[PDB]
């Protein structure tokens, strides 16, 4: 039921388009929402 | 209501409020301010962070 979410922004410049090598993610939001979802999608923006 | 200035004590207004707590029906949220205290340094103390 614990919603938790874990972030990493900053990039790694080793190559070119490709995302070689590895870094460790860090929570930043836990939500006691409770409930199970099964299915997401994503908002963007057109022109 | 029939309500008058000093009318008694069963016709004056009073303001009620019900507080209904709901427990184990979810993650604890909400909660009372425990009382903490001083520290202590170099003494054999037993601790409760
Ligand atoms: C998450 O999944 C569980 C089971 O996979 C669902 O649990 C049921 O929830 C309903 C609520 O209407 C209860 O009446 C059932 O008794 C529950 N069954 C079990 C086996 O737990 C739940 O609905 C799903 N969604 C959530 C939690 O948001």
């Amino acid at each position: 039921g614990y919603f938790k979410i874990y972030s990493k922004h900053t990039p790694i410049n080793l190559v070119r388009d490709l995302p070689q090598g590895f870094s460790a993610l860090e929570p930043l939001v836990d939500l006691p929402i409770g409930i199970n979802i099964t299915r997401f999608q994503t908002l963007l923006a057109l022109h | 209501y029939g309500f008058q200035p000093t009318n008694g004590v069963g016709y004056q207004p009073y303001r009620v409020v019900v507080l209904s707590f709901e427990l184990l029906h979810a993650p604890a949220t909400v909660c009372g301010p425990k009382k903490s205290t001083n520290l202590v340094k170099n003494k054999c103390v037993n601790f409760n962070f």
